[PDB]
Order: C-alpha cells, then structure tokens, then sequence
C-alpha cells in the first residue's frame, strides 16, 4: 500500500585533504579551483578502510535508527564504483556483518554514481510487492581521482544506507513516487583493465549531467503533479558545487531548499554515496511533513528521481546514530604525501 | 623400565571436514579417548602431539601449547613430535618412553591434521622429501613412490594388475569402517583406468589428503589394572624406531625400507616373537607399493614374492591361515591424516586384539594375540614400529 | 581463505560463548570450557564492542605490508563482558594510554597480496565522550 | 499468481571448442576430463561479440516472444561477471538497443554466477509493487578460464533474458514464490586488478556450492510446502555436469526432471547465463501446467530459488524466436590457436 | 627411573653465519660435543633434536631423517621435538626421559636454527604466537613482550632506566664469551636511545635473530663413569615442563609466567632444594622484561622488586651474595637461535658447575653446586626447566 | 634465497667430493663421509655428466608452475662415477626406459614467481 524509509545511516572517514594541498603539488591556483569547482576539501579513507567497511558502518547506523532486528532484512544491495572485489560481492560481507544472513537476497550494483539510488528502487519494489518485509540499499564509494587531473580535487570516500519498510508506524519518510531517465551516453567510463577512468571533458556537463538530471526532475514532477514550490528541500547529484547549484537554480530552487543537500564543498564527490549522504543530511534536519525532491545521476547515462515526505517518527530516530554533519566535522587533515601514501597512489 | 599399556582410544572421522575446525578435531579425539580410558582430564600427566604439517598448513608453530590451552589441561606439559608421515607413531613412542621412565603414569599420545585449510597440499607433503635435491628438481611425492614401484617391477616382475589388487581389498575393507574417508567398493579395471598421477600409479593407487584426529591413552601396566578391566587392556610389547637416507636416490636398495627391517627385527627381538605369530598388522600404504614392500620388510614374505602371493587371496578376513593387514581401509581408503595416521594404526590393533564393538564387521581372527604397526615418514627416512599383545 | 571463513562471525560481530554453569563469557568462542570441561553448557552470546585498553604498544618497524599504517598502536583490550582481545587501535600514538575506553570497528585487517582474499575484522576506536 | 514471465529469449555464439583440443595442448587425457567434469565442448564468442551483444541478442529475442512494445519496459537489469566496462553500464546499452529508453531505470548486477537471477527477483518486485508494468532481467557472460586451468574446459559465452509482467493474458509462466540463501564465503573471487580469478579448489564444492544450492532448494520447498514429486522439471547451477547431477540426485530428482536444464556438457558454464539458459530450454519444451524448480548459485556465496508454473500461452510464443537448443546446435568448431586468438588470451 | 647426567657439550658460534651451511652447523656442534663427551658416533643409541623453524625458511620438514642421514648414523632413531623458542630444552627433556626409561644409554640432544636464509624472519618468529588471534591483527612478537613490559610497569612501577640496566649487564658478560654474537659493551643511554622496535622496547632491549647449533650428550649416571672422570660429570636432578595459554590476552596475569612458576616449583621439589641454593641460572631474556619476570617466577625475588635487584646489580658475576644470572651473554648478547637456545642454556650450566676452561673469564662462584635453566616458548605458553648439580 | 647460492657449483658444474681414504666419489658433496665419517678427508671432484636411467616416472599432474612441461619425465640417474641423482629428462615419454644413457644439461629448473630468483641446474638428455 505505502512504501517508505524506516531507517537510514551514514559514514564518512576522518581524513581530509584541502584543495590547497593538491594544487600546491601540481602548480595550480587553489583559489581558482575552489571558486570554480565550489569545493574546499574532501574525505580520504584510512588505508584500513574500503567501500565494504564504509558500507558496514552505514548499514549498522541505519539499523540503529530503524530499531529492527537485522534477521528481518530480506535483501541487501550495495551500489558502488569501487567494490573491493571484481567478482566476490560486497553486499554479502555487509549482510554477514549486520547479521542479516542467511535468509536474504543480495547483489552488488554498478551504474556509476547512481548505483546507490538504483537499489533504493529495488528495495521499494520488493517491499511493496510483499516479497520481503525489509530491504537495505547502500550507496558507498572510495573514489579515485587521477593524480594530475581535476577529479583529484573532488573524488572522495563516503556511504549511506537506507532500510525500506511497508509499515506506517515504523516509517520516518514515505515514498510518493519515483521516476528514472536513462540513455546510452559515453560521457565518462572506465574499461575493465584500467585503474583510472577517462572522461569526455565538457561533454560531461550540459549534454549528460544536466540532460538527465533535469529531465528526471521534470519527469517526477509531471508524474506526481508538483512544482518547485511544492517541495521543502531538494538534493541533486554533486560532482562539484557548480553543477549542483546550476541545476537547483535552473529548476527554481532557493538556497534554503538546496543547502542541506549540498555536501561536496567539504566532503567531495562520494560517487554512489553522494545523494544518499545528501538526503541523509536533509533527514537529519527535516521536520514532519517536509517534502523532498532527490535526483541522482550516473555517468553511463542515468538519473533516479524520488518524491519523499517526512513523517512524525523522524525526531525519534535522528539521534540514535551519528548525524551526517557530525561525521563530516569530526576530521583530521593530511598533506598530499600522506594522501598518496594512504590511497596507494604510490607505485 | 616399566611395562606400558593402552587403556583408551578415540578418533574422528577422516576426510574433508570443513565445518569441523582443527580444535573440534583434537577435542573430539581427546574426549573420545578419555571416555574409553575412563580417566578424568586431571588424570592426564602429560601429552605428546603428532603434527607433520604444523606451520606449513595453517601458519602456526607451537601447536602443543595451543592444543593444551584449548583442551583446558594447562599446566600439564604438552610436547610436539615431528617425523613427517610417521609423527603419530613417534608421539606414541615418546609417550611410551615417558611412562616407562616413571615420570608420568598416564600420558596421552595424539595426532591431528588439517590439510583442507590450504589451497595446495602438494607443496607441504613434498616438504618430507629432500627440498634441495628431490623437490627442487620436480620430484613430487607420488613420483618418488612411482619410481620405487617401477624399480620393484623391474627387479621382481610385479605387474600393474597385482599392484592394483591391494587397493581393491583396501576399499572392500573400508566399507566396514564408519571412520573411513571412502566407503565404496571398486574393481581392478576401475583402479587401473583411474586418472594417472605419476606413471605407473593412478589416483586409486594413492592415499588422499585428509583432515582427522586420533588419540591413545597409554598407562603403566600396574596402574592400568586399577583404571580398566584386564580384558580391555592391551600391552605395548615393543616401540622401536630406525632411520634411513632422506633422499630415495641415496638408498642402497630402493625396493626395500631398511629402517622398517631394522625397526621390525628389533621389535620381534624384544617381544621374543616371530612374524608368523602376528595375527593382524597395520602398514603405511600411502601408495600400493609401500604396502607390498612393508609386508616383505616386516617378514611376512620373502622379497619379491609378496607381490605374487598378494594375488589369489591372503591378507583378507576370509583367509584363515595368513596375517591380516589393514583391516580398516588403511591409509588408502580409511584416509591419511599425516600426524594422526600413526596413532590410528595402533588404535586399530587395540580394537582388533580387544575384539572391540568398533571393528565387529571387520574383525580379524586372532589366534596368537599379537599385532604390529609400521608407520613411515617420507619415502622411508624414518620408520616407527609398535608391537601390541593381549597378554603382558 | 578457509581459516578466515570459520571465524567470521567472531571477527565481524564479536559473537562468543557463555557458560551457564559458570556464568562466565568467553571470546573467542571455545569448544571446551577450561574450568568445567564437559560439564560446561555453552550458548552463543553477542558481545558489545565496548572495552578498555588493558595494555598497548606502538609498532615502529612492522612487516612491509603494514607500511601505510606505520607507526601503529597494537593493544590488548579488556571487553566489558570480561574477555581480552589483541587488536590494533585507530588513534594517534600520543593519544593512547591504559584504561582508554574503546569500541570495536569493522575494518580491512589484511589482504593476501594483490590477488588473494581480503580479510576483515575488528579494530578498536576511541569513544567520542 | 500476480507476477510472471511474459517473454523469454536466449543467445549462444556459434564457435565451439572440444575438450580434446584444449587437453591436447596441455598434455591431459581428454576422456578423463570429459568423464570427470561431464563436459564435451563449450561456446566461444566471436571477437566482435561480448556480454553486451549477447545480452542484446537475448533481450531482442525475449521481446519477440513477449510481443510487446519495448517502450513499455520500465527497468533493464544485466547480471554479468564480464561487463565490457568497469564503470559504464551494459544495461544502458541494452535499453538503447531495444528502444526502451529513456523512461526506465537500469543497473549492472554483480554476484558471480547468481547475478542474472538476482535481477529476475528485482523485476518481480517492481512489477508486483506496481512501480513498473514490465521489467527485463538478463543473465549473460563471456567467461574466461585461465589457460592452464580446468576452468578453461567449461568457462563459456551465453545469455538469456526474461520479461516480467502482470497480465494473465500475456504470462507464459507464473511465479509461485522465490527464496534466497546468502552467506559470506571465500570459495572463489577475483580482485579488481586481476584478469583471471583465484579459487579455493575443493572448498568450492561441498561447503559452498552444495551448501547454498541445497539450502535454497529446501527453503523454497518449505516456503511452498512442496516436495520433489510436485515438480515436473528442475534447473540448478552447472559449473560442470558432475555438480549439477549430484545436487539433483541428492534432492531426489530423476533424469527426466533435470535433463532439459543441464546444458553444460555441450555449452559449458556461461556463469550468469547458465541457469537462465537452462530455464529457457525447459520453457522451450514445457507443457501447460508444468511446475519448474530453478536454483542458481554465486560464489562469494548466494543462491536464488524459483517456483514457476507454465501457462496455456507457452506454445504460442516458443517459435517466435530461436530455441535455445537450435542456437546450441548451430555451431562451428575451432582449434586452440584460433580460440586463444579470439579470446585475446594472446599477449 | 635411572639417574641421568651430561658427559659433554658442543656449541657452534652464534649469529649471522653466512659461510656455514646448515649441515656444517649440526656437524660442527655434534663433533665438538662428541670430543668433549669422548664417545664415538657408534656409541650414540638415539638422537633427539628440536627445531621451531622446521625449515620455514628452508621449506624442509622431516629434518631429523636428514640430519641422521648426513651425520652418517643411520639406522639410529632420530626424532624432532617442537615448542617454539623452547624446542631445545624439550629435545633435552625427551633425551633425559629415554635414558631414564632404560631404552637408550647414550643419547644426543641437539638444537640447530637457520634464519639468515630468509629475507624476513619476522613472519616465522610470529608463528609461535596465536596466528588467528594475535598475528592476524598485527601483533608482532616484540609488541607482545612490549605489552607485557607496559603492564608490568603500570602494576609495579618499573622504569625504562631499570629495565635497560638488564641489557648493559648482558653485553658486559658477553664480552667474556667467544661464542657470543655481540662482544661489545654498552651504556644506559645507548640502550635507551637505540632505534625503537615496539614502545617501550628499543633495539637494545631485544635479542637478535641468529643462526647456530648446540648439542649435549646425555648418558646414564652409572655408565657416565666409563667415558668421563667423576669431576667432569654433571647430573640432571630434574627436567620439568608446564603449559600456559598460547595468547597473552588469555593469561590470568600477564606480568607472570605461570608455566615457569609451575615448572620451577616441581623442579625444586624433586631436587629437594630452595631457590636460595641456586648458584647460577640461565633464563630466557629475549626481551629483557622476560629476564626480570623469570627471576621472580623462579623465586629469586618477590613479584615487583625485580627492578631493584638489577639496578643494584645483585645478579652480576662480581656480586657474591646472590644468584648469578646469564653469565654468558644470554639471548640478548650471546644470541638467540630458537632451536639451539634451549640446549645452550644447559650447556652453560654444565660449564659453570664443572668450572670448565670455556667459561674461565665469566666463571660464577659456586657455593652449593646447583644451577637452573628456564627456556620459554612464545610469550610463555610453554616453559621447560632443567636443574643441574655437580653431586648426584 | 641464499640456499640456491650455496649449491651453485654442484647444480651448475656437477662438482662433488672424492674420498681419498675410500677412493669412492659422492655427489652432492658431503661434509662427513658416511663410511669413514671422522677418519676420512674430502677433495673436490668434477663428475662427467654421463649416466644411465636407474628408474623413472612420468608426472601427469604436477604443480601449477610446471604446466608447460606436463607430462614430464622425472628420473633417478646413476652417474658413471657411482652417485645417483634425481632430475628431469628431456625426451619423449614413450622413449624413456631403465638403462638409457643420458647426459647432464644446463637448464632453467625453476623460478620464484614473476619477480623472484631464477634457479638453474642440471637436467638430463639422451645421447645420440
Ligand atoms: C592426487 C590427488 C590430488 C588427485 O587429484 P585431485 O585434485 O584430488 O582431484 P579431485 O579431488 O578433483 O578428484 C575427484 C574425485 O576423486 C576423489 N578422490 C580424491 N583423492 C582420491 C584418492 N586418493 N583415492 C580415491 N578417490 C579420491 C574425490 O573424493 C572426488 O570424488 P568424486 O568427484 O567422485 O565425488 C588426490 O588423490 C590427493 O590429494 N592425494
Ligand atoms: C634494525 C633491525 C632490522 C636490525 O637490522 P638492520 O636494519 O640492518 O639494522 P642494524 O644492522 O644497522 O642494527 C644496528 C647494529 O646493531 C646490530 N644488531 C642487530 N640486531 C641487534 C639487536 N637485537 N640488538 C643490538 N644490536 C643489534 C646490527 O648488526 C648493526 O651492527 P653494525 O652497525 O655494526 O652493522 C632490527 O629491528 C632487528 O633485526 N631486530
Ligand atoms: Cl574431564
Ligand atoms: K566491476
Ligand atoms: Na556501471
Ligand atoms: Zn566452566
Ligand atoms: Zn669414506
């Protein structure tokens, strides 16, 4: 009858690196980068952390907020661009680490930066159809920027998990509807062999990111019969602050509507974790009856849009786990040497 | 030099035991042996543990401490004895000598192995051979025994059909053994047309890599009477050991294991017995040739001929006149858990001379009340013989 | 690989055993109770990851694989249930001392080279408070 | 009753290589391999074929059998172990290639050889919840075995596609129920860097494959209150013929029940296409009212079980596209040299 | 229960031995022991060798067969005993228990180790700790003993200056030892300002990785008079062994080695001696703290006041009114060959109690004619104690 | 990886020792003579690579590293001088038999993976 979020959680590693530290090494003007990309610093994972650990931390914090026994979780989906194994699934490790095993389904989702939200839709269907009681969807990544490249300033580590339930008394937010816009677009990719990706440059922006994000936003609002005025908050994909704000302003969203969703300036681009983490911060601040528009984007040619309403139960759960903003501000800065050491960028 | 006796035996099933960890195995064996012995854990004065693999399988040395710790018998002394495939026998022999000395009255001799914990067991098993001069050049363990068998065939005219028959009687016997790795029967054609490992040997001429644990409780003959009834006590008459060259290419004769000849004749001397008195025997048949050669070297036949008479009968429960060897499948069909094998061999003689319920379906006819066990390390560089009797 | 597979629920979730005869909690889970032996009745028990530093050391020259972590804190943590465990602690080497309250964290403990299995498990982190 | 297959399709490339040709090169006895693994030959993709093309061929055949406009497909999922890109999604290409774009969601699935069926479950949920009208799930792979290894005798190329619907008039088969058994198991894996996988050897069998397949089979039959006698046909995962038959026999299935599902002896292991291809051959032969048990398996440890009943509409659609067995017999044999050439196994 | 005595002792040099092959080491120790013993090779009834490494470096198991083969003593039995750093003493204790039984009259107990051949010895040494629950998490061997030292300081207020005093004595004593790895003297500042391995320990608190070999010849006390003069025969009063938890985190008290308390007490009971009668003692000081703790656990002082005992210098050779500990360099300065250390400790007591020409410059004053040795495996999971006397 | 370095002159050049007390030759070189032991002295002796097949086996399923050579002939060769050695033989599996005359050849025996040390040594080839 009604599908909704019963629990959500998030994790961000402690280490950061300021734009200034990277620019210094490569002979660039930090202020130019910061202004241009709308980014100040990014999260850096510890050498003993990866997408699996990040997903587990998130997943565990979502269970605390849900307040349910993990044995009831019927599927676990992990959407990432940096799964530790090319074949063995992360979602199984996650399932074992939350004690949801063995009576469940799982799968590791791949769709650039939209894989996280892909699984939310999967959990929405299974719960709604009655095939499972609860499903978990995670978006996590320990992104890699090429050393010389601009992606080095944004590519970062983070994760967020969402548990989906049918029961109104357990829901802290309700799905009003979802919509997806997908094409085949060679804007950005990575071949199986290569460790670092390749991009098309300016072709990534208007023809790809804006095309899919705005069509998906327009599409959801047509489906649900809404306008930018109907929504209290919004979260878009945030490869950099520039793209996010352009999109928000383009649709007619004010700073007060989009500010909570935008974390990239101090977090960087956590790829599959980007909108999940943004949405989690919106939920940390949101009041009962708030309507959220969430639109994700994936390089291959994808966007997932969500229309969500916040419920009474929200204030009950927020404090049951670490707030996204608290994880984001509990930090330790590192220089570029340390950063390349940690990330294994050294040969 | 006080007389030593066996008052208990315990054993896990031998095979691919994934769920059963290493600890689960040495507990299962240890508790089983304790029950049979009818002693309490506190009655154990010391422990001697057979492990061949050790660190190579699992990365762990100092297993004796680990085993004693997990057994919950701290602070009793625990010692690890090593001699490749015959580590269990050497731990039995160390246990025997500690009871004989008077220092310990009740000692546990156990053996355990967990080879299904490593992706390639071949590298560890090859560790028993000379690393520098055998393994280095590509001499696998089955290829070394295949080379012995080739030389045996060249010298004594053994045929592949004769050699194969050893495995048919092994697998037949193993069907009556619940603790055996393989409980199925085979034909001569199946043995010969099995996948070849190292010419002339096929897969059905080789023992498998297997997990498993077995434990004995040895006791002073005088103390034994207090712990158990005379009927269920079996006395250790001789516990001998000898050595040979580690490399097969350094042996004076490859078709024989001198250390077995040396150890067996020493054991017959102390028991004041001849091989014609042995009712049942347990020999190291990791390969079919090793079973034949030991039958000769323990003096049940002349060199060359054991290969002839193995065929057309003998060494079965059916045969009434002749010694019976490997009533359990042997290493081939019961399984070969390297450190435990030596213990298991003796624990079978215990059951056979005891006429225990465990070997009721494979019970050999015991006329003189004697049994011998031959445990071989590597290709023969170490052999340990134990001679048992129902009478002190 | 296989050895990793057996102690996963312990390393991942800190699931030990509890003897009802004693009342004592054991971690790692034991097959045979050291006190009662066969008398001890064992039930699986889920420990909280919370504990305190009992002792600690700082490893300055570890194996080549731990090059990124050097120097790291290794410690023995007394868990609130009673059992002690050996594990690393994610904290600055100047911030560690005996008695510090810590909490278990799921981390990437090891890897079998470039191509082998990745091994996850517990690593302690100080509590915010 | 609510959810069911409205269309299915399959594709197998034409090239084969006999066990004899591989064994010859590596100094092995072919008869020993053939008897041991229960495999005679396997499929070899053309150098101009990959998992994407295979998926497209199968998807297109499924649309023919469904007889529906692809514009109605609201989700495309592709489960593979050999997606051409590490970041750009296959599913997006398949969606574009069938003209389902842009109003849909998609994702690339990873879970060893269980990925294909993982998506069937995802489509079941989305159609059943009402979030979409039709969903497509594809399991396809262009597996690569290590040259010296035994996996070289089985690892093969193939795929099959399933369209899930809600219309009794269009369903050719009906889902009675699904069940999944998942744990964390290091039986088989491949790390991001490596081109060829690493396996645990004998640990892959009893503790992994049998554990998960049989538990999932027993779980679904417990869920449905069913016995081996109730099922007309069965399909299990088939890394080799040996494992498949032991599992079937273990559960009490006769040759007549399991024969259609077993394709590996002449096709090889297509990984994520394996069970989907088997099930498609069962559907090519099945009569109205036939009950099928389908259990998949993935290393890292997972299995998906299905209880399916065949409908009156079955024979109407079978001939609308190429039968699995016809694709399997339209073949051209190659030697090893050409095979390593085709596979890019050459340095 | 025959009384056992030692007729001879042979020892190779200790440390970075590049020139000496593995076979040269065992020969060199064996031949030197035979000369001192004045027995012929044929007079040896059996060999007992303990090796912790077990060709972890080499890749070679079945080392006993290899050693006997290359020694040219086939078919005498040779056995390998294993207990980490305590493998030597355990080989000795096994040799004692065979003589005591009466099965062998003259037995060789040897220990040999080769760690220079592997690039990283750290991985093998760590094998003695619990791999699943210590090593796995990154607990290096020095870090485990550093964690002991830390808890000891926390409980008993030991300072780094006190602990470092143990090293200056060791290195001072080692200059009087020709077989020692390090023949240089050091200051307190040098010990404390050395490169740190694991806080609080520095490089100068740790024993080094080293190669070497040592062999003892044990014989029956009655037969000992045939080969040697009464004044050059030293008697083994008792050989005790005990066990503790393999993991340090499983110990009831970390600051103490219970297995040493258990073994030392049993050894004092059989000898009917108190610790106040011990003139010279050889303890396992692989990490200095292990030196303090054993001094307390062998009962030479109360728990906690070990620091005062050394900072004063009571244990020095120049000191008269207290036991002299590790007059040879010890593990810290003489060197630590894991398998050979257990033998070497006892061979030093032999030299000290027989006032031999070898320890003329480091000769301790022998009032009562008693000496004790304490060999430890790992962090204390195994301890083996040997008590020697000039009088039977 | 020091073990390879010590027995190079043996593996490469087939240098053993001759006992001057006995007159017999032993290879690999021994530190202690098994017959004399302490009352025997040793001098270095170069053996001819010539020998005969004493026994042999064909390895059908060896370690993953010998994949290229499978199946290969492993054998024990009795050298002219007397000592026996185990080595592989470069010949067709159907052509090998006991008593075949062979000659030592310098070959790449094994390698420690793709980054480790290469280990050379003797392998036997039949004579014309
Ligand atoms: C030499 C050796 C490795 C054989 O090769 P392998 O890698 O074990 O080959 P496999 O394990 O795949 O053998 C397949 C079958 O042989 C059986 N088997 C294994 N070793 C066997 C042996 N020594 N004797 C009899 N059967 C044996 C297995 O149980 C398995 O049974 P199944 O397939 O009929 O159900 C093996 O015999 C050994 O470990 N020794
Ligand atoms: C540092 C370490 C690796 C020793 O090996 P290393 O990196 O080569 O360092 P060094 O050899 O320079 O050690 C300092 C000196 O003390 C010697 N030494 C080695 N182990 C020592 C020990 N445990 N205690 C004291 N000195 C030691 C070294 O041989 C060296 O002597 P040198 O300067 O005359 O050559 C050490 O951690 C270890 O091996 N343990
Ligand atoms: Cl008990
Ligand atoms: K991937
Ligand atoms: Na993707
Ligand atoms: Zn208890
Ligand atoms: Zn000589």
């Amino acid at each position: 009858k009604d599908i909704g979020i019963v629990g959500y959680g998030s994790y961000i590693p402690k280490y950061r690196i300021k734009v200034e530290e990277i620019a210094k090494v490569w002979g660039k003007d930090p202020e130019a980068i910061k202004k241009g990309l709308v980014v100040n610093e990014k999260s850096v994972p510890s050498p003993d952390e990866d997408t699996a650990t990040i997903a587990v931390e998130a997943a565990r914090n979502a269970v605390k907020r849900a307040g349910i026994n993990a044995e009831k979780i019927g599927a676990v989906y992990v959407g990432s661009e940096s799964h530790p194994y090319a074949v063995k699934p992360t979602s199984a490790t996650v399932a074992e680490a939350i004690g949801a095993t063995p009576d469940l389904t799982a799968a590791d989702l791949e769709f650039a930066c939209k894989a996280g939200t892909a699984g939310i839709q999967m959990c929405m269907g299974l719960v709604g159809s009655g095939l499972i009681e609860y499903g978990m969807a995670i978006g996590a990544d320990t992104a890699q920027g090429a050393p010389g490249d601009a992606l080095e300033y944004t590519a970062s580590a983070g994760g967020a998990a969402y548990i989906i339930g049918n029961k109104k008394d357990e829901m802290i937010a309700v799905f009003n509807g979802t919509y997806s816009y997908t094409t085949d677009t060679p804007d950005f990719w990575r071949r199986e062999g290569q460790s670092y990706p390749k991009h098309g440059g300016r072709f990534t922006g208007e023809p790809a990111y804006f095309k899919h994000v705005l069509n998906a936003a327009k599409g959801i609002m047509e489906k649900m019969g809404t306008t930018v005025k109907d929504y209290d908050y919004c979260v878009f994909h945030q490869p950099n602050g520039k793209f996010y704000i352009k999109a928000a302003k383009s649709l007619g969203f004010t700073n007060e509507q989009y500010k909570y969703g935008l974390l990239t300036p101090y977090l960087g681009n956590t790829y599959s974790g980007a909108v999940p983490l943004g949405l989690s911060n919106i939920l940390d601040h949101a009041e009962e009856g708030a309507r959220i528009l969430a639109v994700s984007y994936g390089s291959g040619a994808g966007s997932d849009a969500f229309d969500i309403t916040v419920t009474e139960r929200i204030k009950e759960v927020v404090d049951k786990a670490p707030k996204t903003l608290d994880l984001l501000n509990r930090k330790k800065y590192i220089d570029y040497a340390v950063y390349v050491k940690y990330r294994g960028k050294i040969k | 030099m006080r007389d030593v006796a066996i008052i208990g035996y315990g054993q896990t099933k031998f095979g691919e035991l994934w769920e059963d960890s290493f600890r689960d195995l040495i507990v299962e064996a240890g508790v089983k042996a304790i029950k049979d012995a009818n002693v309490d854990g506190g009655d154990i004065d010391a422990m001697y543990i057979g492990n061949m693999s050790g660190g190579l399988f699992v990365g762990q040395e100092h297993i004796a401490s680990l085993i004693a710790d997990h057994a919950g018998l701290n602070p009793v002394p625990c010692t690890r004895v090593e001699a490749a495939c015959a580590s269990g026998s050497l731990a039995l022999r160390s246990a025997v000598l500690s009871v004989a000395s008077g220092h310990h009255d009740v000692v546990l001799a156990g053996g355990v192995e967990k080879m299904t914990d490593v992706e390639d067991a071949t590298a560890a098993i090859a560790s028993a051979s000379d690393q520098e001069w055998e393994a280095f050049f590509g001499a696998t363990f089955p290829s070394l025994y295949a080379m012995m068998a080739r030389r045996y065939m060249y010298q004594y005219g053994l045929t592949i059909e004769e050699l194969s028959m050893w495995s048919v009687i092994a697998h037949e016997n193993a069907t009556k053994n619940k603790y055996a790795q393989f409980g199925f029967k085979t034909t001569l054609e199946q043995v010969m047309n099995a996948s070849p490992v190292a010419d002339p040997l096929t897969l059905m001429h080789c023992s498998p890599v297997s997990d498993g644990a077995s434990a004995l409780i040895v006791c002073d003959a005088d103390k034994a009477e207090e712990f158990a009834p005379k009927d269920e006590i079996i006395y250790i008459k001789a516990s001998t050991q000898a050595s040979d060259t580690i490399a097969l290419h350094d042996r004076e004769d490859m078709t024989t294991l001198n250390a077995a000849k040396v150890a067996s004749e020493k054991a017959y001397k102390l028991a004041k017995i001849a091989p014609e008195k042995i009712d049942v025997a347990e020999v190291h048949d990791c390969f079919a040739i090793n079973g034949l050669i030991l039958v000769e070297d323990l003096g049940f036949c002349k060199k060359g001929d054991a290969g002839k008479v193995i065929d057309e009968g003998k060494i079965r429960i059916d045969y009434d006149d002749f010694v019976t060897v490997n009533p359990s499948g042997g290493l081939k069909a019961a399984g070969h858990a390297l450190g435990a094998t030596g213990i298991r061999q003796v624990g079978e003689l215990y059951w056979q001379l005891k006429q225990d319920k465990e070997c009721k379906d494979r019970q050999a006819t015991i006329k003189n009340g004697y049994g011998i066990a031959a445990n071989v390390g590597g290709t023969g560089g170490t052999v340990c013989v134990h001679l048992l009797s129902d009478k002190r | 690989v296989v050895r990793s597979w057996r102690h996963m629920k312990e390393r991942y979730n800190l699931i030990g055993t509890r003897c009802k005869t004693c009342g004592k909690v054991y971690f790692p889970s034991r097959t045979v109770c050291p006190d009662c032996r066969r008398k001890g009745e064992l039930e699986e028990f889920q420990l909280s990851g919370k504990g305190k530093i009992y002792t600690y050391s700082i490893v300055y020259a570890p194996p080549k694989e731990f090059n990124k972590l050097t120097p790291y804190v290794i410690a023995i943590v007394e868990l609130e249930e009673g059992p002690k465990v050996t594990a690393q602690v994610d904290c600055d080497i100047n911030k560690i001392s005996i008695g510090i309250p810590v909490e278990a964290a799921f981390r990437r403990i090891k890897e079998d080279g470039k191509d082998g299995i990745i091994s996850y498990g517990y690593k302690f982190v100080p509590i915010t408070e």
